[PDB]
């Protein structure tokens, strides 16, 4: 991985990181996933999660895929199906 | 010297100076337990 | 010699000195190094 | 096989790998098939599988054939036949 | 290049290739040998 080094001088910081506005990613084994809060995982099947954030969506690895913001308004209703393939 | 500002601590040493053209940034941790972190250029989260 | 010649000087074998002749202008360069020594405070790091 | 070496610097990684979006391949003997999760197979007849993924569809060998994404909408119904040849 | 130039080709370091430019005539010689192997019947003598 890289080494995002953020320095603050004047009201304009540079980094040779902010939070993810209601963003989520699809956790999986692949190549682990930690967090500087308390919990951390070194393994896993398919499980997504949202909420906290310090991670920077790296074009290299963002666990699987990334999805920002909360879309659906008030009136937007959604119906879901069971699924399964083959 | 070329912009430096090192920091020594019990067993571990933290470096964050953007020295001239050769960065001195390389916080080396020496966990006497059984681990030795010496990533000159690795996953280090610095800030100030 | 006669006239404005070359831009020679390329040692072979295990040496690394190259030649470059831009428009009749003699030029030669060495490569016997390619090692960087970054002095990180009380530590001399080499590459 | 090759040696896909991924390195991350800045939000733009290079590799001189990501997940397969709902992709599957047709496992068979041919030339084995492992996985860094837990299970792994060193033999086999005709059996397909989907789900996890780190494998990169190599133009050399992708087990047999590869098929990405989930197609059928909601209303799309499918009827299948028994089969068999000769 | 322009005109009739040099007679280069002298590798240094540990090499032994010399240059000789007689009246604008390009010439070079190697010396990476100087060892004689005199076959004296059922014996190969080297020097």
């Amino acid at each position: 991985a890289d080494q995002e080094i953020r320095l603050a001088q004047d009201p304009f910081p540079l980094y040779p990181q902010v939070v993810l506005p209601n963003t989520a990613l699809h956790l999986k084994a692949l190549l682990d996933f930690e967090d500087k809060n308390g919990d951390k995982v070194m393994a896993g099947d398919e499980w997504l999660f949202e909420g906290p954030g310090t991670y920077i969506p790296q074009k290299e690895v963002e666990v699987v895929e990334i999805i920002q913001a909360t879309v659906i308004k008030q009136n937007q209703a959604l119906r879901l199906r069971a699924r399964k393939e083959c | 010297q070329d912009n430096e500002r090192v920091l020594f601590a019990p067993v571990r040493m933290v470096t964050v100076p953007p020295r001239h053209y050769c960065i001195v940034a390389n916080p080396v941790s020496r966990d006497t337990q059984s681990s030795v972190l010496f990533d000159i250029t690795g996953q280090v989260r610095l800030r100030h | 010699g006669c006239g404005c010649p070359c831009g020679c000087g390329a040692m072979a074998t295990e040496e690394a000195i190259i030649r470059i002749p831009p428009y009749h202008y003699i030029h030669v360069l060495d490569q016997n190094s390619n090692v960087s020594r970054v002095e990180v405070g009380p530590k001399t790091y080499i590459r």
